[PDB]
RNA sequence: GGUGGGCACUCUAAGGAGACUGCCGGUGACAAACCGGAGGAAGGUGGGGAUGACGUCAAGUCAUCAUGGCCCUUACGGCCAGGGCUACACACGUGCUACAAUGGUCGGUACAAAGGGUUGCCAAGCCGCGAGGUGGAGCUAAUCCCAUAAAACCGAUCGUAGUCCGGAUCGCAGUCUGCAACUCGACUGCGUGAAGUCGGAAUCGCUAGUAAUCGUGAAUCAGAAUGUCACGGUGAAUACGUU
């Protein structure tokens, strides 16, 4: 039984396990509301479930580590999508059009020598 | 990088290493929790009796090749613009140009 | 740019109204990356809108947006001695962006207690054509139609 | 300020000179360079010429200037005024 | 009532108007004599403003505080120490910059000539 | 029971040393718990290159330290010591534990 | 994960696979190439860095070092103690903190990356409002220590006031390093509480994980960072076009 997905987002990673169940959801062994408190993180972590309309049928066990709250939510979504793909591997198109299977490669640009930030410069008075 | 500068920093290092332990117990006596005021005073006067140019705080480490007070690196012993010369030739083991 | 290579991004995720336009409005009211604060401000303003009366707050929102997007815009151009100001129709995408920018900027400077109250007042007043934003729109329209000679 | 672990800080030679100067009462100033030394409560009423950087300035010590240092009574910069 | 104290405000913030009590001192005052800090002074029966008076009269207030501060400043001024000389001429005394940037002890810029 | 810790400034020769220790251990009949690559240590420097005032003209250098761990089970022949001149040859720091 | 244990997973670090206009449609001198599409983690030099051609400015450095010629050799060489490099009617450059209600205080709680430590890091316990003091465990370190991330979320209060905004300045009392904090250190407690209501002519940075904003670390270092160099968290607006 079960299915395993590995999601990754913004220096954060997530291990997700899908089993037969009734949508229990548990992240780091605590409830979804206790983890993502009143924001769109619930929406983003649930998106593939309702798009595939299998929110009620799967029991989910998640362990996430690294990054910030939004990055962790993105990791959960990515892992969930990959595990859902491997479960019933015929709806790759359905997620593909939604852009969930693609892994976002954006990362924090490094600081450069002589500059303040990665791109900001000092003021440049010419006189 | 006068030769006199290097000579007198060498003198300072020799003389600070000369005692190097009397200072230790004298500081221990001064900073001891329960040591009585008289012992505190005797330790203070004895420690102040020592030559002024004998404390580790007066040592300003310089380039061991040129004696440049500035741009010193303690991982190596070299200053700013001898380390680059040594590293370009490949003398320094492990040192390479990096990007990350 | 010269190369004409810019590609538009797709990040648009209204959480609990499912309305595409409110996400962009919250992006406009956001300052310094604090999505949650702007989120709260907009939702509080919409709660005030829905509790003043019977109107659907979202519907009042797009009614105000329609009643505030300009139709024509004035573009300056120096002709060799004087800078004239031609009129030109506004692209469909630029209308909503201009509308939101004006609405937020004018709600910034009203002077009630909280920013949510300022925004709510602006939506109520501009929903029939009485706000500062609507009269700015009228100023732009008259300025554009007073230069109809060039137009082309 | 110096910690209270060691109440005062006084130079050995200056302290010795001060303690000598009480057998016969205050008659002549004591010439010194040690600006770092704090005035003790029991050298009051005697005159000390402290170094300045060019000469020695004479300071007559009274009870109200006890907790300070000798260098606090010898300005090392002149600044007679821009105008 | 107070000594011309502000009213229609919480007791601790209202007390902080005494020139000799700050935030923490006012907290200590309200803690020593049982009174709710979150309570406006206009809602307090005099049975506790009296003990607020008794507690506040323990430290220092207004005239005597200024008296001793001016005593200390005058001592420094008359001694002739570096602190006193620096304080006579209206220049920073903790050892800050005077090449530029010391306008909190000089006011306006005072340009050369006129 | 004995554990080996290997340290070097580059990966080629540390890999060679791990391979030779492992193959000697396999030949001598003992068991080996697999080599463990411990995270490398990267220490960086940023040095000015002009002899005088050019602040934005810098140059960056780095030193990496690579660490490997071996350990053996059921030992009866002890010649890993006997290769004291050969298990470490040029630039490998080797630490032995539970000798 | 505390144990037996497991080699599944995350992770660490060596070797490989992968992306090549490869396949399809259209244009094109049926060429180079261009505009789209499918598949894919990634599509058109995927993102970033190192890499600086011949020469230019008699550009900078004789004070990092080296060196031709000139100059001093009872001083233009060497040793020492105090002072100065920290001055202050003014002018300019680069920053930091604010002028508040997308905010200030109090309470409750969640999630990082990177890095340094044996002349070192320096715990648990105890003593002080506090900086800190005693203590000595562990660690030559994916093991122990530095070490609590902050903004964000929830609750309560303040209600537009030069104020529960702002923090400069000054008075008193302390801690630490150091032979020694006067000139001239960094912090802590109590009190005081300035200018400041978004800034004239003018002018700067930035095209995506960027600007904006929030915190963390290291080098130098007895002590001394609003600077320098790195590291993550949240996360925008806009580009019709070359007049
Ligand atoms: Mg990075
Ligand atoms: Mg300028
Ligand atoms: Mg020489
Ligand atoms: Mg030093
Ligand atoms: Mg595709
Ligand atoms: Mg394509
Ligand atoms: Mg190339
Ligand atoms: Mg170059
Ligand atoms: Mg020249
Ligand atoms: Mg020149
Ligand atoms: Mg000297
Ligand atoms: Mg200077
Ligand atoms: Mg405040
Ligand atoms: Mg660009
Ligand atoms: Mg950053």
């Amino acid at each position: 039984t079960q299915n395993y997905g590995t999601g990754r987002r913004k220096t954060a990673t997530a291990r997700v396990f899908l089993r037969p169940g009734t949508g229990k959801i548990s992240i780091n062994n605590r409830g979804l509301d206790q983890f993502f408190g009143r924001e769109t993180a619930r929406m983003v972590v649930r998106q593939p479930l309702e798009l595939t309309e299998t929110v009620e049928k799967f029991d989910i066990f998640v362990t996430v580590v690294g990054g910030g709250v939004s990055g962790q939510a993105g990791a959960i979504r990515h892992g969930i999508t990959r595990a859902l793909i491997e479960y019933d591997e015929t709806l790759r198109s359905s997620l593909r059009k939604a852009g969930y299977v693609t892994r976002d490669a954006r990362e924090v640009e490094r600081k450069k020598v002589g500059l303040r930030k990665a791109r900001k410069r000092p003021q440049y008075s010419k006189r | 990088a006068k030769e006199s500068m290097k000579n007198r920093e060498l003198k300072r290092q020799l003389t600070v290493a000369k005692y190097a332990k009397k200072r230790a117990e004298l500081k221990a006596i001064i900073a001891n929790p329960n040591s009585s005021a008289e012992e505190r005073w005797n330790a203070q006067v004895a420690l102040q009796k020592q030559p002024r140019d004998a404390s580790a705080s007066r040592l300003r480490n310089r380039c061991r090749l040129t004696g440049r007070p500035h741009g010193f690196y303690r991982k190596f012993g070299l200053s700013r613009n001898k380390l680059r010369e040594a590293a370009m030739r490949g003398d320094v083991p492990g040192l390479v140009k990096a990007s990350w | 740019p010269r190369r004409r290579v810019a590609a538009k991004r797709e990040v648009l995720a209204d959480p609990k109204y499912g309305s595409q336009i409110l996400a962009k409005f919250m992006n406009h009211v956001m300052e310094s990356g604090k999505k949650a604060v702007a989120e709260r401000i907009v939702y509080g303003a919409l709660d005030k809108v829905k509790e003043r009366g019977k109107a659907d707050p979202l519907e009042t929102f797009e009614k105000a947006l329609d009643a505030i997007a300009p139709l024509v815009e004035v573009k300056s151009r120096r002709v060799g001695g004087a800078t004239y100001q031609v009129p030109v129709e506004v692209r469909p995408s630029r209308r909503n962006a201009l509308a939101m920018r004006w609405l937020v900027d004018f709600a910034r400077k009203r002077g009630e207690k909280s920013m949510a109250l300022r925004l709510a007042g602006e939506l109520l007043d501009a929903a029939e054509g009485k706000g500062a934003a609507v009269k700015k729109r009228e100023d732009v329209h008259r300025m554009a139609e007073a230069n109809k000679a060039f137009s082309h | 300020p110096r910690s209270l672990k060691k109440g005062p800080f006084i130079d050995l030679h200056l302290l010795k000179k001060v303690e000598v100067a009480v057998e016969k009462n205050d008659r002549k100033p004591i010439k010194t360079w040690s600006r770092r030394s704090m005035i003790l409560p029991h050298m009051v009423g005697l005159t000390i010429a402290v170094h300045n950087g060019r000469q020695h300035v004479p300071v007559l010590v009274n009870e109200d200037m006890v907790g300070h240092k000798l260098g606090e009574f010898a300005a090392t910069r002149t600044y007679r005024g821009h105008a | 009532a107070g000594v011309n104290i502000p009213d229609n405000k919480h007791t601790v913030i209202s007390l902080t108007y005494i020139y000799g009590v700050g935030r923490t001192t006012a907290q200590s005052i309200c803690a020593a004599t049982g009174v709710n800090p979150a309570a406006k002074i206009k809602d307090l029966s005099d049975e506790q403003i009296d003990q607020l008076r008794n507690e506040v009269a323990k430290i220092t207030t207004e005239g005597d505080l200024r008296r001793e501060i001016n005593m200390n400043i005058k001592r420094l001024m008359d001694l002739g120490c570096y602190r006193g000389l620096r304080h006579r001429r209206g220049l920073p005394v903790r050892g800050q910059r005077t090449k530029t940037n010391a306008r909190t002890r000089k006011g306006p810029r005072k340009p050369i000539r006129k | 029971q004995i554990r080996i810790r290997l340290k070097a400034f580059d990966h080629r020769l540390i890999d060679q040393s791990t391979q030779e220790i492992v193959e000697t251990a396999k030949r001598t009949g003992a068991q080996v718990r697999g080599p463990i690559p411990l995270p490398t240590r990267k220490e960086r420097f940023t040095v000015l290159i002009s002899p005088h005032v050019n602040k934005d003209a810098r140059d960056q250098y780095e030193i990496r330290t690579h660490k490997r761990v071996l350990d053996i089970v059921q030992p009866t022949d002890k010649t890993v010591d006997a290769l004291m001149k050969l298990d470490l040859a040029a630039g490998v720091e080797v630490q032995i534990s539970l000798g």
